[PDB]
């Protein structure tokens, strides 16, 4: 989750966030760097009584300012599209879970085996136990097997939303009629906890996603005590 | 087939659309349609601005190509030079 | 008298004020509800209600900024007074269609008021995306009204393109070509083409949201095989060129100030700037789905979109580095327009630059949808189209009222505004990459900091939007008239003095051919 | 004709500066007004 | 292609009349014989409520909310089926 | 044949991101397998790998309502 | 039919300081007063209409 | 640019005075609605 | 007095009767959509033709009664209508765009196949071919008609632009009957809708061209053209091809390939 006066993202809990905060430190040095000299130039050419008024010849500067361009932007996709395509390859996951928005929660169907399904809801801030997080908490979490490749299907049984998952660098529109697939692999156990990421009427802030991973020998008994 | 009954602009154009056709017949342009073509623009053989007052807008595109335009008010007496290429200018109100 | 001169126009001059005017009063709006925004988020819980009082508050605030503050004021506003002008023509193509395109904009206005009015608002993001906008979940007249707001401004704009693209070809002197035209000239002919192709296809995807609303279509609505997710598409065919639009004509007047103010007769790479801006109009139509990386599309679509869009750094970089080379070697004067101007370059850099790291579609995964969006945008919107309007007003003020601002005045203006957009806008940059999504009313605890800094900083911008109005006051109520202003020689819009007279160029310019 | 000059190419008097201020005053603050009274409006409705 | 036709020489009102009279209304009046000559009605199908058709989100703004603007009895069935 | 069924495969006919169309043909040939069947006499049991497929990958509602659907004669596919 | 274009421009040309939307004589202004009595009865019943959809009714 | 001086110079205090008014046009109404905020809730 | 070739237009109050019949016509139709009443709809309608009536009128005192219509004004004219004719065919663009969308992908709710099931399309053979006909076929009268113009002939003139203007309204007829005898409605799920409003609002600028074209007509009566100043015609000529072109790309895009 989020803390208190956190500056980047949240610590990578999949093999793919990791390789994206490489690829963002990456992007933001680049970013650091032109700002900054752009900011730096702007004060030279204003700090010196010294003119030069009559007419500049432009040709030669314009090659410099498009080729190094050029290759800044190669610098930054070529790494920006492995990770694509990386995210994107083929990985036989060993899980199917599906998660259907609704206004105002999420609800889960784990159906490989047996009909197993729940609604899971924002915990009221009055009825939070000690300890627990203002709007993130939910009374049902998506018990899922650590250090295992899941498939994740999102769609909605009403307006659009959006499933999403920081830690995890995961986002997946929620949309009726269409079911988004991504996968999931967290390397520890935990909770990893995620919000509706597309507007979606009255309690858009208000139907968070939990995700509790577990090994696998405590998600199967989970699973059966919960059908 | 064939037949007539159409006017044509010479019969029935009018205002100042008319103007501009009678005038274009004599070749005249009081209507500032045409580019005027240069002088050598020396003291001796200004370039000649028509104007119907005391003193019109010249453009100076000075060297072919600019793309600067050097904007200036001409006003009726002695020839006034470009402020940035020195090419002359000379007012001739009607 | 009156009406026939304000209400009954034909005259480019007046004609702009009017869209001046209208922008002003729009921009107070626009800022009502970005401070309504902010007090909600300025501490954590419930302030006003729950997401839909809220959003409705957000999405008017972004109708009211861009379709009736920013595209009224630099289009209508200094487009009317400024292209005539500075190409030396004697008014508009079509003057008395130019009128209409004016006056359709109190009624587009009106129908977004009625629309927050009736009901419980439309409470759908500017965007209006279905089903969320569609007649169950928003069921009654808001939406509907919405849409019929923006088939106004549409229309109005639709026209004002066929008017600016008109005057800007036909009605040049005939000796100029299209390459002595000044580069706002340019910039506004190139938003008008934009204009033209994108709204319209704005409006048939709006007209099929109507339809799916109230004649029982299904566009969109996959119970009759329709999809929400073409909706996007037609919206972003249009959208992404719209914010090009928002920025092209503040290019164009960030050129004529840091020429201006440079005391340069030209800006440096004139050819290479106009390049630039047509790179842009021409790239701006074929990126558009990187406002849907995580609706579920192909990943070599993705990979297409990451490219194309980021390629449009390429242009955008030729005119920052560009206006740099015009301040190069300048006689610098510290005027309060060019300060607008200078933080323009830098403020628009940062925003630009951002917008790359999202470009990244693997990198939007995580980014969509969450407040570094709203960072980028704010930093091109606010600090950049904002600061471009600030900068030309300052500096044409004089020539369309005949007065002087106080420049002190205006400089301890923009000094606030600097401080406040960039405390309000930066943190924000913190809040996204920690995952705070757009559109919510309330936010987990550990997100107070940044969200409670943020307002503040609105609070700013604020005291400096007030302190706008007073200096405007100051003006109309000293009456400091203008004598002389330097370099009119390359500044063509000058040289009838100020204000210029109702007509002029009567006499057109004289310029030959050579 | 119409009048032409400072302070008459607009479609409000700057003859007074106090009767200006008032009008600039309903003016802008109407604008800025607005917002607060429809929400307050939709707050009183439910 | 040059189509299979020939003229010009000068393209006129003389040849845009003859092309008039000559290829485009004979085609209009072959056309009016091909259709009017496969009118006739077709049987309508059996009615079926498929939940994609015949859809209703919200009544339509004239008569009784529930007939289309240019309703056919014959041949539209309504979302219970044919009418009457 | 023999079981040992974790969850669907990758289907190289459904690679991308929208896998609508891999719930639909699976349910489809489900039913076609399995009015196959229970004509000509024989066993719905060699219809099994569509049916945990699309037991897998569809929407609980989507099921739910293609069968009422299919019971209602209103079902739009063909099986 | 004749040609009768000439008499039109002389009336439209008439040296008499109306603008082009009356100059065509008294027809001209009822259909403006018709037009524009329409137009602004018909705005201030559209805001009418406003304020009663504004408001929640049983 | 050059410019005559004022034709009807606005003091400083005519300035601070234009200046409250025209922060109080703002601050006014907009505080009013937000002060009665509860009021509005509630009811 | 001026010594440009361009034209100041008179303070004309059409732009605002023009901008508030749009207000009246929107709310009008939210009326009439939430509010069960077709009033301010019907007052829109009526101030909407009553503008465009005296504004265009005014466009015909001004060029052919007072001569403003220089070259350089008819010139910005033939840009004004090219730039006009182009954001209608973007306009349209956004329809087929949606028609493509669905129809390539058809979702599982119409069967998972384009035409749905369900649909029963019509034959483009019968109907569809004929009003294709048609609009070619006044696409070489309307060509006719330019030339007699241009050629001087007032009679050959006024019989290609009739019947041009008759052969529109036979489409329009043919249209319309083929609507009221469709077995699909514009409810019916997407192929309904695209159809209807693709073809509605195609429909819609056959009876707005046509319109066009019969204005041209009464004033060629009265004399208005010359043989070489008529960009009222060449605009109504514009505008009837780009519907007669609208129509080729529905005619193979949605009865043909998409039955
Ligand atoms: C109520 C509306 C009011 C309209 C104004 C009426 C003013 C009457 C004043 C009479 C003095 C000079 O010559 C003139 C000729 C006028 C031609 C009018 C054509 C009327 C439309 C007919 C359309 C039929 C099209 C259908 C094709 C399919 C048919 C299917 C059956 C002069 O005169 C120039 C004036 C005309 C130029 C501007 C015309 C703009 C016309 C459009 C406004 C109306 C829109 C209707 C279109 C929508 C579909 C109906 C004198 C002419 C008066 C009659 C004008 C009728 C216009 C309608
Ligand atoms: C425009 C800076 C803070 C930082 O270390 O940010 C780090 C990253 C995330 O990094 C990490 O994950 C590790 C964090 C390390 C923690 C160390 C503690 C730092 C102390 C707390 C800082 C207080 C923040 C100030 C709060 C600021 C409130 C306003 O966040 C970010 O990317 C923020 C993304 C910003 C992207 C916009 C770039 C604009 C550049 C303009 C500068 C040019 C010249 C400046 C000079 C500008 C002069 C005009
Ligand atoms: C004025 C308005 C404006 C402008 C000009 C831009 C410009 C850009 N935008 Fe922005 N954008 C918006 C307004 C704007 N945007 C808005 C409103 C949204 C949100 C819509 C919504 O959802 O409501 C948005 C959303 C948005 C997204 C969607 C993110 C998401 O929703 O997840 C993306 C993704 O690619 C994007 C990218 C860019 C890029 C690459 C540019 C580029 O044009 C920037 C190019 C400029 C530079 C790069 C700086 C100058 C260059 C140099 C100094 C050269 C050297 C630089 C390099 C080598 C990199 N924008
Ligand atoms: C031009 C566009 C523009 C501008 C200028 C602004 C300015 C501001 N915006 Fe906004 N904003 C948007 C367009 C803009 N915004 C859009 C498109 C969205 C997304 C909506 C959606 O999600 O659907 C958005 C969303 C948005 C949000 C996110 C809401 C959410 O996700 O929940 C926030 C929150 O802080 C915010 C705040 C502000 C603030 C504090 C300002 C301040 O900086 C404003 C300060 C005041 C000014 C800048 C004055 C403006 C007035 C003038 C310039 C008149 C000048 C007068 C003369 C020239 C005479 N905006
Ligand atoms: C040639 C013969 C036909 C000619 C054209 C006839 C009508 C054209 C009217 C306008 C067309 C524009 C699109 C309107 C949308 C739908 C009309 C589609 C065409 C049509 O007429 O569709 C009819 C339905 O009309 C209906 O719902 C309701 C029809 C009336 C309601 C119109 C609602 C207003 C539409 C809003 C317009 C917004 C425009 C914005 C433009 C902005 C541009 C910048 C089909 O009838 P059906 O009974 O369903 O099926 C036949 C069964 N036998
Ligand atoms: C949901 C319902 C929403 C409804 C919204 C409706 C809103 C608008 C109400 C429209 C009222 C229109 C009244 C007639 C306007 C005629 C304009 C015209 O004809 O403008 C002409 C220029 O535009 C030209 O040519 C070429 C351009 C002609 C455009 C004609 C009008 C188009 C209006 C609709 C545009 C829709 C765009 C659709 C595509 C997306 C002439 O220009 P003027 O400056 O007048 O004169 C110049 C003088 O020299 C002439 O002698
Ligand atoms: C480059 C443009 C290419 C356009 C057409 C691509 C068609 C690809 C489908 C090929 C046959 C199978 C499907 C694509 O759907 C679709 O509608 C595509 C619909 C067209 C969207 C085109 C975007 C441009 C719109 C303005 C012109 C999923
Ligand atoms: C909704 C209801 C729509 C109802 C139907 C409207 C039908 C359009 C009628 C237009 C009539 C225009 C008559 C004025 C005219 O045609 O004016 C001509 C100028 O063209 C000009 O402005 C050209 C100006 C007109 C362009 C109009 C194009 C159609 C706009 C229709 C609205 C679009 C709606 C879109 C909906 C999605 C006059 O110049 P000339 O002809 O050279 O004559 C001069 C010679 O006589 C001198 O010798
Ligand atoms: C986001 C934009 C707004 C920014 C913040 C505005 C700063 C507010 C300025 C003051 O506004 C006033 O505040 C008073 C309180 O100080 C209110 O008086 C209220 O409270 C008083 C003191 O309790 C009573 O005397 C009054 O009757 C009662 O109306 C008064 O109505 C309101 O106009
Ligand atoms: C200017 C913006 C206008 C917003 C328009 C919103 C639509 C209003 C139409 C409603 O009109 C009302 O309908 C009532 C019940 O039928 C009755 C009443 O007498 C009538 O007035
Ligand atoms: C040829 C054209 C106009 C030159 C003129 O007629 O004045 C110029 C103006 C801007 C130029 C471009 C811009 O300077 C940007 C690029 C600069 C690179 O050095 C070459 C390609 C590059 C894309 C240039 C190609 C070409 O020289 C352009 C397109
Ligand atoms: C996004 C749009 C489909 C919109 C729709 O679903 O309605 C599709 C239609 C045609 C597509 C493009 C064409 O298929 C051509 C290219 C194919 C490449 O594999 C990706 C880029 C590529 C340039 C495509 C990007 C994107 O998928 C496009 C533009
Ligand atoms: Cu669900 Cu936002
Ligand atoms: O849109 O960037
Ligand atoms: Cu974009
Ligand atoms: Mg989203
Ligand atoms: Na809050
Ligand atoms: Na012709
Ligand atoms: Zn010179």
């Amino acid at each position: 989750m989020a803390y208190p006066m956190q500056l980047g993202f949240q610590d990578a809990t999949s093999p793919i966030m990791e390789e994206l905060l490489h690829f963002h430190d990456h992007t933001l040095m680049i970013v650091f760097l032109i700002s900054s000299l752009v900011l730096y130039i702007i004060s030279l050419m204003l700090t010196t009584k010294l003119t030069h008024t009559s007419t500049m010849d432009a040709q030669e500067v314009e090659t410099i300012w498009t080729i190094l361009p050029a290759i800044i932007l190669i610098l930054i996709a070529l790494p920006s599209l492995r990770i694509l395509y990386m995210m994107d390859e083929i990985n036989n996951p060993s899980l199917t879970v599906k998660t259907m928005g609704h206004q105002w929660y999420w609800s889960y169907e784990y159906t490989d085996y047996e009909d197993l399904s729940f609604d899971s809801y924002m915990i009221p801030t009055s009825e939070l136990k000690p300890g627990e997080l203002r709007l993130l908490e939910v009374d049902n979490r998506v018990v899922l097997p650590m250090e295992m490749t899941i498939r994740m299907l999102v769609s909605s049984e009403d307006v659009l939303h959006s499933w999403a998952v920081p830690s995890l660098g995961l986002k997946t529109d929620a949309i009726p009629g269409r079911l988004n697939q991504t996968t999931l692999m967290s390397s520890r156990p935990g909770l990893y906890y995620g919000q509706c990421s597309e507007i979606c009427g009255s309690n858009h802030s208000f139907m968070p996603i939990v995700l509790e991973l577990v090994p696998l020998k405590y998600f199967e008994k989970w699973s059966a005590s919960m059908l | 087939a064939s037949g007539g009954g159409v006017p044509t602009d010479e019969e029935q154009a009018t205002g100042l659309e008319r103007e501009v056709m009678l005038a274009a017949r004599k070749g005249q342009d009081p209507y500032n349609i045409l580019a005027p073509k240069a002088t050598s623009g020396t003291k001796e053989d200004p370039n000649l601005v028509p104007s119907i007052t005391n003193k019109r807008i010249v453009g100076c595109i000075c060297e072919e190509d600019n793309s600067t335009v050097i904007w200036f008010w001409l006003h009726k007496g002695e020839a006034q030079r470009c402020p940035s290429c020195g090419t002359h200018y000379k007012l001739v109100p009607h | 008298m009156f009406i026939n001169r304000w209400l009954f126009s034909t005259n480019h001059k007046d004609i702009g004020t009017l869209y001046l005017l209208f922008g002003a009063w729009a921009g107070m709006v626009g800022t009502a509800l970005s401070l309504l925004i902010r007090a909600e988020l300025g501490q954590p819980g419930t302030l006003l209600g729950d997401d839909q009082i809220y959003n409705v508050v957000v999405t008017a605030h972004a109708f009211v900024m861009i379709f009736f503050m920013v595209m009224p004021i630099m289009i209508g506003g200094f487009g009317n007074w400024l292209v005539p002008l500075m190409i030396g023509a004697p008014d508009m193509a079509f003057p008395r269609m130019n009128n209409m395109s004016f006056w359709l904009l109190p009624p587009s206005f009106l129908l977004l008021l009625a629309s927050s009015m009736v009901e419980a608002g439309a409470g759908t993001g500017w965007t209006v995306y279905p089903p969320l906008a569609g007649n169950l979940a928003h069921a009654g007249a808001s939406v509907d009204l919405t849409i019929f707001s923006l088939h106004l401004a549409g229309v109005s704009s639709i026209l004002g393109a066929i008017n600016f693209i008109t005057t800007i070809i036909n009605m040049k002197p005939p000796a100029m070509s299209q390459y002595q035209t000044p580069l706002f000239v340019w910039s506004v002919m190139i938003t008008a083409v934009l204009l033209l192709l994108s709204l319209p296809v704005l409006a048939a995807g709006i007209t099929m949201l109507l339809t799916d609303r109230n004649l029982n279509t299904t566009f969109f609505d996959p119970a009759g095989g329709g999809d929400p997710i073409l909706y996007q598409h037609l919206f972003w065919f249009f959208g992404h060129p719209e914010v090009y639009i928002l920025i092209l004509p503040g290019f164009g007047m960030i050129s004529h100030i840091v020429t201006y103010y440079s005391g340069k007769k030209e800006p440096f790479g004139y050819m290479g700037m106009v390049w630039a801006m047509m790179s842009i109009g021409f790239l701006g139509f074929i990126v558009w789905a990187h406002h849907m990386f995580t609706v579920g599309m192909d990943v070599d679509t993705r990979a297409y979109f990451t490219s194309a869009t980021m390629i449009i750094a390429i242009p955008t970089g030729v005119k920052v580095f560009s206006w740099l080379a015009t301040l190069h070697g300048g006689n610098i004067k510290w005027s309060p327009a060019m300060m607008w101007a200078l933080g323009f370059i830098f403020l628009f850099t940062v925003g630009g630059l951002t917008g790359i790291v999202l470009a990244n579609s693997s990198l939007d995964i995580v980014l969509h949808d969450t407040y570094y969006v709203v960072a980028h945008f704010h930093y091109v919107l606010s600090m950049g189209a904002v600061f471009a309007i600030m900068g030309g007003f300052v500096h044409w003020f004089p020539l369309f009222s005949g007065y002087t601002l106080n420049d002190t005045w205006a400089k301890i203006h923009f000094a606030i505004m600097f401080v406040g957009v960039n405390m309000t806008f930066f943190p924000q940059h913190f809040l996204g990459l920690s995952g705070m999504p757009r559109r919510y009313s309330d936010y987990p605890d550990a997100y107070t900091m940044w969200n409670t800094i943020s307002s503040m900083g609105s609070f700013i911008s604020l005291t400096a939007v007030m302190l706008m109005v007073f200096i405007i006051w100051e003006a109309f109520a000293s009456k400091r008239e203008v004598l002389t202003v330097d370099l009119t020689t390359t500044n063509l819009e000058w040289l009838n003095g100020c204000p210029p007279p109702y007509h002029t160029f009567e006499e057109p310019t004289y310029v030959n051919l050579k | 004709h119409y009048e032409e000059g400072p302070g008459k190419n607009i479609p409000f008097s700057v003859e007074n500066k106090w009767r200006l201020l008032a009008m600039m005053t309903l003016f802008f603050g109407s604008g800025f007004a607005a917002p607060f009274f429809i929400v307050r409006h939709q707050l009183l409705k439910k | 292609a040059s189509a299979a036709k020939g003229d010009h020489g000068g393209t006129g009102a003389r040849t845009w009349r003859f092309l008039t009279f000559g290829l485009a209304l004979p085609s209009v009046a072959l056309c009016t014989l091909n259709s009017w000559l496969h009118s006739g009605h077709r049987e309508r199908p059996a009615f079926i409520p498929y939940h994609h058709l015949r859809i209703r989100t919200k009544p339509f703004s004239w008569g009784d909310g529930n007939h289309t603007f240019f309703h056919n009895p014959r041949v539209n069935p309504l979302p219970t089926g044919y009418e009457k | 044949k023999i079981k040992n069924y974790q969850t669907a495969p990758f289907d190289s006919r459904f690679p991308n991101q929208n896998q609508t169309r891999n719930c639909w043909q699976n349910y489809l040939d489900f039913h076609r397998c399995e009015k196959a069947m229970t004509a000509k006499g024989g066993d719905v049991s060699v219809c099994e790998w569509y049916r945990r497929v699309y037991k897998s990958l569809c929407p609980i509602s989507w099921v739910s309502t293609w069968d009422d659907r299919r019971a209602e004669g209103t079902f739009p596919g063909k099986i | 039919f004749e040609n009768r274009v000439a008499e039109k421009q002389k009336l439209f040309q008439e040296d008499n300081g109306l603008p082009v939307h009356l100059k065509g004589g008294a027809t001209d202004n009822i259909l403006y007063r018709v037009t524009m009595t329409l137009c602004l009865g018909g705005t201030l019943y559209s805001l009418y209409c406003l304020g009663w959809a504004s408001f929640p009714h049983k | 640019i050059t410019a005559k001086p004022a034709k009807t110079p606005t003091s400083p205090k005519e300035q601070a005075i234009g200046l409250s008014v025209t922060f109080l046009s703002f601050l006014l109404p907009a505080g009013w609605v937000l002060y009665h905020l509860d009021n509005y809730k509630k009811s | 007095h001026q010594t440009h070739a361009y034209h100041m237009v008179n303070p004309s109050p059409w732009p605002l009767t023009g901008a508030l019949s749009a207000l009246l016509m929107t709310s009008g139709l939210t009326m009439w959509f939430h509010f069960n009443s077709m009033t301010l709809l019907m007052i829109g309608l009526t101030t909407n033709m009553l503008t465009m009536y005296q504004w265009w009128r005014d466009v015909i005192r001004e060029s052919t009664f007072q001569g403003h219509h220089t070259p350089a004004v008819q010139k910005g004219l033939r840009y004004g209508m090219i730039l006009f004719i182009i954001s209608e065919v973007l306009f349209f663009t956004g329809f087929f765009w949606a028609f493509y969308h669905s129809s390539l992908a058809p979702t599982p709710e119409l069967g998972g196949c384009w035409p749905p099931t369900g649909i029963h399309p019509l034959n483009p053979l019968e109907v569809p071919l004929l009003n294709t006909s048609v609009l070619l076929a006044s696409g070489v009268s309307i060509t006719w008609a330019h030339h007699s113009l241009m050629e001087g002939d007032r009679k050959h003139m006024l019989q290609a632009l009739f019947i041009t203007i008759t052969l529109g309204v036979y489409f329009t007829l043919l249209q319309a009957s083929e609507y009221y005898e469709a077995p699909f409605t514009i409810s019916d799920g997407v192929y309904g809708s695209t159809f209807f409003v693709a073809t509605g609002f195609h429909g819609l600028h056959v009876i707005i061209g046509s319109t066009f074209l019969i204005v041209c007509f009464f004033r060629q009566l009265k004399f208005h053209f010359t043989s070489n100043h008529h960009f009222g015609f060449e605009a109504a000529a514009w505008y009837w091809h780009f519907v007669d072109v609208v129509w080729l790309f529905l005619y193979v895009s949605i009865y043909w390939w998409g039955s």
